RNA sequence: GGCGACACACGUGCUACAAUGCCCACUACAAAGCGAUGCCACCCGGCAACGGGGAGCUAAUCGCAAAAAGGUGGGCCCAGUUCGGAUUGGGGUCUGCAACCCGACCCCAUGAAGCCGGAAUCGCUAGUAAUCGCGGAUCAGCCAUGCCGCGGUGAAUACG
RNA sequence: CGCCUCCUAAAAGGUAACGGAGGCGCCCAAAGGUCCCCUCAGGCGGGACGGAAAUCCGCCGGAGAGCGCAAGGGUAGAAGG
């Protein structure tokens, strides 16, 4: 497995400071990291375009996996959307790609943002997960201003073993997340 | 606005009234003309009954319009609409 | 792993306008940025920025005092 | 985000290129090159990436711009329509509020005609 | 054109001086 | 305090929509006027408005006063642009007892509509039209893009 | 005016009225055979544009979903994807 430093970080400085904070008995009771859920609703590619693929290009860059496409389950009138089109897209990240892009994301993405005061401590799930909405895709290292066509944003769904929401907030700060007073 | 070589113009009758309040029971309620006074730290917790040309406006000062005059806090136009 | 739809990771660094050079696995084995986590005012704790006056709008001026008391 | 998170074009001089930011203009053009030590006869596509990363540290340093300043005159508005200035009341009904006449004229402020019954 | 108050022109306009018109 | 209002309608104008142009530096060439609680040379300080000293002139003597279009050189290269300068935020100067309603000007930032205008309608026959600047009355100051004058450059066409 | 579903119909079947309610006169080349895999509607909380409602994540939820078209029966230990 590839030496990332954001997976040596948890094993090094985070798990022992978690434990001391909160006192678990077990070496298993401790918040890990599951998956990072990518998903970009694009909605404008139902039939107007076939611009999936510009974006599936793209999302493959920025985190090495080629995504999935989502289809609309249902046809709504208000939106001018048939059922079966394609309106999305989603990508998985687990094991030592979900640590890298985090990393990435900490470092190269996040400080890229435009007015970044830091992320919502009110977005958390409620039972130990984090999502955050992002409006820019040009943030990302491997994306540069050349292949840029259309603005395009993204929901990032980060999952975790806590159980609740203040052993999952104590993880990501640790981790790297930098929050809003 | 008036130069800053020239000190901030205060009518000298409205300043006496908040004076002598400072040091003489400081709350009561205050009836001018002076539109063209400037506000001053000073004022600050008291209300003054500010004319529009037509009645007094009661007006309670505080920090955030300490640099205003008073006259800018007695609209002297009745608008609504048209229709 | 399904081979052929996904771009192969390389060993990569990224070097920031404030000489960082930070190491991890990318698609382009050299990147280029304009800001990092390292210098970015809102991580290095305040790093108060063209604005640091508090906007000083109260009647923190004093506004002379020349005239009578 | 290449200058204060805003792309200034290019083939364009470096003067000119530069008033492309918010809260940049002319005059902060030339302060901003004269205090720099770059030409401003060079285009943006011809630049030293010392120069360019000189120009930004400085540029960035120096003024507020882009986001922050909409920050501070959408609060300086904010804070003239709160405490309920003469200016702050015109800013509510979004007219003129340097006391030009409005009898007839005042269309920036007040948009398209909307023609009634006479 | 001379209407803009920040060149020669303009303040030749208005008939005034300053950094754009001196004297 | 109002005559300065403001869902709208009309008249008279000003500024533009650009390369026969715009910006910057240097460099020429007028006329008619005004000036003693006045006109202000020159020097100093501020980017500047302007402020502090301070001559000369009751003025064919001294000042306003710089004329501008022009000429030379450079920059911009067809874009809502180095076109256009409305609106708004901030910092200031001056007049005035006092610039909030409701003054003018300087500097920084903002950089709207506008790509030559429907039915229609106006002026002008020669130093005229067009275009460029300058002075005066009222006036502490000025909302003058108005009015009354002055000169610079200088057309087209009239068959009938 | 023939055919299908429910009630009337009196707990087997059958049972009338110009009694009470609705449908059919098609369709599918996969909407057929088999093998393999999968499991809903809804509610609550979080998430760029994005909402009552698009796509994404977590939790509860045993069939209240779905099964081309009426109604009834049936059905997720599938007949549903
Ligand atoms: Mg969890
Ligand atoms: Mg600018
Ligand atoms: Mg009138
Ligand atoms: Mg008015
Ligand atoms: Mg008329
Ligand atoms: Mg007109
Ligand atoms: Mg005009
Ligand atoms: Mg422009
Ligand atoms: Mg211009
Ligand atoms: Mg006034
Ligand atoms: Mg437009
Ligand atoms: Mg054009
Ligand atoms: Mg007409
Ligand atoms: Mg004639
Ligand atoms: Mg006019
Ligand atoms: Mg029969
Ligand atoms: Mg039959
Ligand atoms: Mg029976
Ligand atoms: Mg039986
Ligand atoms: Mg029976
Ligand atoms: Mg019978
Ligand atoms: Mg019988
Ligand atoms: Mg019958
Ligand atoms: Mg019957
Ligand atoms: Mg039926
Ligand atoms: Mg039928
Ligand atoms: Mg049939
Ligand atoms: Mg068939
Ligand atoms: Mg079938
Ligand atoms: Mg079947
Ligand atoms: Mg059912
Ligand atoms: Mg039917
Ligand atoms: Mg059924
Ligand atoms: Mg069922
Ligand atoms: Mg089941
Ligand atoms: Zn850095």
């Amino acid at each position: 497995p590839l030496d990332v430093a954001l997976k040596r970080k948890y094993y090094e400085e985070v798990r022992p400071e978690l434990i001391r904070r909160f006192g678990y008995q077990n070496v298993w009771e401790v918040p890990r990291l599951e998956k990072v859920v990518i998903n970009q609703g694009l909605g404008e590619a139902k039939e107007d375009a076939r611009i999936l693929e510009k974006a599936a290009q793209e999302l493959a860059l920025i985190t090495g996996q080629k995504p999935a496409v989502t289809r609309a389950k249902k046809s709504i009138s208000n939106f001018k959307l048939r059922k079966g089109m394609p309106i999305g897209l989603r990508v998985t990240l687990r094991r030592d790609r979900m640590w890298i892009f985090l990393e990435k994301l900490l470092n190269v993405a996040l400080p890229r943002i435009r007015d970044f005061r830091g992320l919502n401590p009110n977005s958390f799930d409620g039972r130990g997960n984090y999502n955050l909405g992002l409006r820019e895709q040009l943030i990302f290292p491997e994306i540069t201003y050349d292949m840029v066509d259309a603005l395009r944003g993204m929901d990032i769904a980060v999952v975790t073993t806590a159980e609740t929401d203040e052993e999952a907030r104590a993880l990501l700060e640790l981790l790297g997340f930098p929050f809003r007073k | 606005p008036r130069s800053l070589k020239k000190g901030v113009f205060v009518d000298d009758h409205l300043l006496e009234k908040v004076l002598e309040l400072n040091a003489k029971g400081e709350k009561r309620l205050i009836k001018t003309w002076s539109r063209r006074s400037t506000i001053v730290p000073e004022m600050v917790g008291h209300t003054i009954a500010v004319y529009n040309g037509k009645q007094h406006v009661p007006v309670y000062i505080t920090e955030n319009m300490v640099g205003h005059k008073l006259g800018e806090f007695a609209p002297t136009r009745t608008y609504r609409g048209h229709g | 792993m399904k081979e052929g739809i996904h771009p192969k990771l390389v060993p990569a660094r990224i070097i920031c306008g404030c000489g960082n050079v930070i190491e991890t696995y990318s698609t382009k084995p050299e990147i280029y940025v304009e800001v990092c986590s390292k210098c970015h005012p809102f991580y290095t704790g305040q790093q108060r920025f063209v604005d640091t006056e508090g906007r000083v709008e109260r009647f923190q001026r004093r506004y002379g005092d020349s005239y009578r008391k | 985000a290449r200058i204060a998170g805003v792309e200034i074009p290019r083939n364009k001089r470096v003067d000119v290129a530069l008033t492309y930011i918010y809260g940049i203009g002319k005059a902060r053009a030339k302060e901003a090159l004269e205090k720099t030590g770059i030409n401003p006869a060079t285009r943006v596509k011809d630049l030293t990436e010392a120069e360019v990363v000189r120009l930004r540290e400085y540029v960035e340093n120096t003024w507020k711009l882009e986001g922050e300043l909409r920050a501070e005159v959408a609060a300086n508005i904010k804070r003239l329509m709160d405490i309920g200035c003469y200016r702050g009341l015109r800013h509510r009904r979004g007219l003129p509020v340097r006391g030009q006449r409005t009898r007839t004229n005042a269309r920036t402020r007040k948009g398209p005609r909307k023609t009634v019954a006479g | 054109g001379k209407g803009d108050r920040r060149t020669r022109r303009g303040k030749i306009w208005r008939g005034t001086y300053g950094k754009y018109r001196p004297r």
